[PDB]
């Protein structure tokens, strides 16, 4: 019983990992700094706060925030070390995970990636930048912040046929469920998520200091409260996303390391779309553009592809086709694993399996020794993928958070990959389909 | 024959006024013309075309059938709405799909937020035809081949350039309105084919002018504020002493009217138009009627606004409005036998045509709300000469 644990307790989910790490260089967050940054962040919130509240007659009932230690985020942050972004069956995740579900929320802004959008609603633009979305960023009462990205379709519903990549949906489902294979996968690389019904009122617009986005909440006529994104409705590209008439359900994603503490790169994928109603790039054509790839800096040192690799295999189990760029952390270096932020577009197709994004596997041939292993046995029925996933996902307050046809999918998926690697394994052999790096 | 009793019925042979010289539209000082230009040379002061005229049943029939010549986007904006010229030098406003037949507008949607279907178009026609108000230019659906007859046959680089092939390998197109007019809105069809409305093209304002009037009752078109009628019980009161309301053949006028809105839910009636040469002595044209048949599990109270705060109406639709309700001359398979015939069938999804009876009634019970509270000769006015 229980496949789920079976997973866990594998040999292969607790052998140790190479290279091991020294510590102090092998964690990005150096720990005496980072608790006097998030301490100064802690101090100016207080003194920012209580005079928004002295502007807008409150009473500053209740002390003022403390920065503990023993918070969920602190200890996620402090434990990115250079072998992902969690540990392997970490308790503090699990802690992380109930924290963003239960801890109510202090604040609630518009997100950089907007606000530095400064205007800007070009109803032209076909694709508009990846700041004229719904999400906020929530602030919850240990301090730690979370992407929420609420819901925005149906479980049984699919990006309809006609509909290209660059404006498909954004489900906080998919959210989630790229964390649950994140773990499964034990990829470790994508941050936390957890599904959270969010009364819009209470913990969003009666806690949010933004002029603007008290502006965006409305009463529907069948009394609903309702918010949207102020560029897409004005362009009406998108609706609303109305409460019932308050609870609405989304996905809270754990936030990395500031910026200050921890500088990130976003590097253009190499397997970028067009993204336009037509034209296709180099790699859409030619079979051989890998053999490109393999000898552009930084691509030759021949581990970092790897990690594009195991990126494309996630996104194929996913059908995330808008994966245009990556980001990584600069402390680690080239080597460095990559992180897969927003996942928001997968799980929308589960009768269709877009074998493009298996490109650079496909025409690279080549998968981690690691992964490899993984991707095999979530194959075999005693720790089958959809089943691991199935069981995973119901701890989640959001269940079913996916459907019967997209779990069954993942297994499908799981071959066409396995297949791919066995089946570019008989053109080259297990030398260079196979890198045992350690 | 359902229908074809309701015309046999004595509440629908009562002719229209001796019509003279001033009473028509374009005097003829003739059977070769075509179907669309026996529908203008018709257009009296009382009426837009004849009960038994043989050109509206033939026009209806062009529509459908002619071939398509010229495509060209409409000017300005608001939603996407295409004229098209066939090769009998008719032209007909088209309105496309957008939405489905078992779908309804969410809740959340205000009335400013709503799609244009060609279904409310196609059924306002048979609808504002069995009330024998005859206000709607004729409109018939089409199965309309989008590369043919749309995208090879237009000039309008606007539209054209927007005519993109999808994942799916169906072909899509969006044009350039206001509202609902770009890629996430793309109407495409399988492979290559959608349906809309061809509503045949009243005469052309260069020789004939048309005046449009503010309903007294338009929404404030705008989400948490009020149009004042909706705060004054009795705002009727005024509206029967401003300049041209005051008349009685005039606030009867709006009176068909909302009751023919009501039966759809179409609340987007914010302007009407006249025909000038006949000035403040005419009908009313019942025209962009899309808004309507968007919700089946709901009937909009607040478009009978204007009939519960006047409360009056004409005597000639009180009796037509009661016959409709009995099943002998029921609106629901009156609708359904009309709608039978045109290409696009069936115009309507069923709950529509059973609600449209439960619209009635409404509208029914609400006359007698008003003829115990303001007496029977001082809410029927009289028509029987
Ligand atoms: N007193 C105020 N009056 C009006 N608007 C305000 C006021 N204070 C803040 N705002 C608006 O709300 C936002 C404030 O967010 P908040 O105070 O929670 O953190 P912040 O300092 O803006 O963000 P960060 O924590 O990233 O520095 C600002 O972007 C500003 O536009
Ligand atoms: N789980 C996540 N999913 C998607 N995006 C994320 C996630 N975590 C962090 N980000 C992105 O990282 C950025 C966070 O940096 P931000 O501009 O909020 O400064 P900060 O990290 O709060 O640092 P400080 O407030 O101390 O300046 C945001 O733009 C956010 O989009």
């Amino acid at each position: 019983s229980s496949k789920l644990q079976a997973l866990f307790a594998h040999p292969l989910y607790n052998v140790p990992e190479e290279p091991p790490l020294l510590g102090a260089e092998d964690s990005l967050l150096a720990s005496q700094e980072a608790l006097r940054y998030y301490r100064r962040k802690v101090a100016r919130w207080n003194r920012r706060h209580k005079m928004y509240r002295e502007q807008m007659n409150l009473t500053s009932l209740d002390p003022p925030l403390q920065l503990r230690l023993e918070a969920s985020w602190v200890q996620f942050h402090l434990g990115i070390n250079r072998h992902g972004l969690y540990s392997r069956s970490s308790p503090v995740v699990s802690k992380l995970l109930q924290d963003m579900r239960h801890f109510p929320t202090i604040s609630a802004d518009y997100s950089q990636d907007e606000k530095a959008l400064l205007g800007a609603c070009d109803c032209t633009q076909i694709v508009k930048p990846s700041g004229v979305h719904l999400k906020l960023v929530l602030r919850f009462s240990d301090f730690g912040k979370a992407m929420f990205k609420p819901m925005r379709q149906q479980r049984d519903e699919e990006t309809p046929v006609d509909f290209f990549y660059f404006i498909d949906f954004q489900r906080h489902n998919a959210e989630i469920a790229a964390f649950h294979l994140d773990r499964i996968l034990d990829f470790r690389r994508v941050p936390p998520t957890v599904g959270r019904i969010v009364n819009v009122t209470k913990e969003i617009l009666e806690v949010t200091k933004n002029e603007i986005l008290q502006s965006v909440f409305f009463v529907s006529p069948a009394s609903n409260v309702c918010f949207f994104a102020k560029c897409p409705y004005m362009c009406k590209t998108e609706y609303a996303v109305c409460g019932k008439p308050h609870l609405l359900e989304g996905s809270l994603s754990a936030f990395l390391p500031s910026l200050n503490l921890a500088p990130r790169l976003s590097v253009p994928n190499p397997w970028i779309r067009s993204y336009t109603l037509a034209g296709k790039e180099e790699w859409e054509v030619n079979p051989l553009y890998c053999d490109t790839v393999k000898q552009i800096y930084p691509y030759n040192n021949s581990q970092r592809l790897l990690n594009v690799i195991d990126m494309a295999i996630f996104d194929f189990l996913i059908g995330n086709m808008d994966r245009h760029h990556y980001e990584m952390f600069t402390k680690f270096g080239d080597d460095g694993f990559l992180i897969h932020l927003d996942n928001a577009r997968g799980f929308g197709r589960h009768s269709h399996d877009e074998i493009s994004i298996l490109s650079p596997l496909s025409q690279c041939c080549m998968i981690k020794k690691k992964t490899l292993l993984h991707l095999q046995l979530l194959a075999q029925a005693d720790y089958r993928l959809s089943d691991v996933m199935r069981e995973s996902l119901l701890e989640d307050q959001l269940s079913p958070v996916l459907t019967e046809p997209h779990l069954l999918a993942l297994d499908r998926r799981l071959q066409t990959i396995l297949r791919t690697v066995e089946g570019c394994i008989v053109a080259h052999g297990q030398q260079s389909v196979i890198v045992d790096g350690p | 024959s359902l229908l074809a009793r309701l015309f046999e019925h004595p509440l629908y042979r009562v002719a229209v006024p001796p019509l003279t010289e001033e009473d028509v539209l374009f005097n003829v000082n003739v059977d070769s013309y075509p179907n669309w230009l026996k529908f203008h040379i018709g257009i009296n002061r009382y009426e837009l075309y004849s009960r038994h005229n043989p050109a509206i049943e033939a026009l209806l029939h062009d529509l459908s059938s002619q071939r398509i010549t010229s495509v060209a986007m409409k000017s300005g904006g608001t939603q996407l709405k295409l004229i098209m010229t066939f090769q009998n030098y008719g032209q007909a406003l088209f309105k496309p799909m957008k939405q489905t037949r078992e779908q309804e507008t969410p809740p959340d949607f205000f009335y400013f937020s709503d799609y244009e279907r060609h279904n409310a178009e196609i059924a306002a026609f048979h609808l504002d035809r069995i009330l024998d108000f005859r206000r709607v230019p004729p409109v018939a659906g089409r199965m309309v081949n989008m590369t043919k007859e749309i995208r090879d046959v237009t000039r309008d680089k606007k539209l054209w350039r927007t005519f993109f092939i999808s994942p799916a390998n169906n072909i899509c197109f969006y044009g350039e309105c206001s509202y609902y007019c770009s890629t996430e809105h793309a109407l495409c069809g399988k492979p290559d084919q959608i349906e809309g409305s061809l509503a045949a093209f009243l005469p052309d304002l260069s020789l004939a002018k048309r005046k449009t009037w503010r309903n007294p009752w338009r929404r404030s078109y705008h989400k948490r504020k009020k149009a004042e009628w909706e705060v004054d019980p009795d705002y009727c009161e005024e509206v029967k002493q401003t300049p041209p309301y005051d008349s009685s053949h005039r606030i009867l006028d709006v009176m068909d009217m909302t009751i023919f809105d009501f039966l759809m839910g179409n609340m987007d009636r914010h302007h009407y138009e006249t025909f000038e040469k006949f000035g403040n002595e005419t009908f009313i044209i019942h025209l962009d009627n899309g808004r309507g048949f968007g919700k089946y599990s709901h009937d909009e109270l607040s478009i009978l606004v204007p009939l519960q705060q006047c409360c009056r109406i004409r005597k000639s639709t009180y009796l037509r409005l009661q016959l409709l309700a009995k099943e002998e001359y029921k609106l629901s398979l009156l609708m359904a036998e009309s709608l039978r015939g045109d290409q696009v069938a069936p115009v309507l999804y069923q709950p529509h045509l059973e609600a449209l009876d439960r619209r009635l009634r409404v509208v029914l019970k609400a006359v007698r709300d008003c003829v115990e509270r303001n007496g029977l000769h001082s809410v029927v006015d009289d028509d029987l000469d």
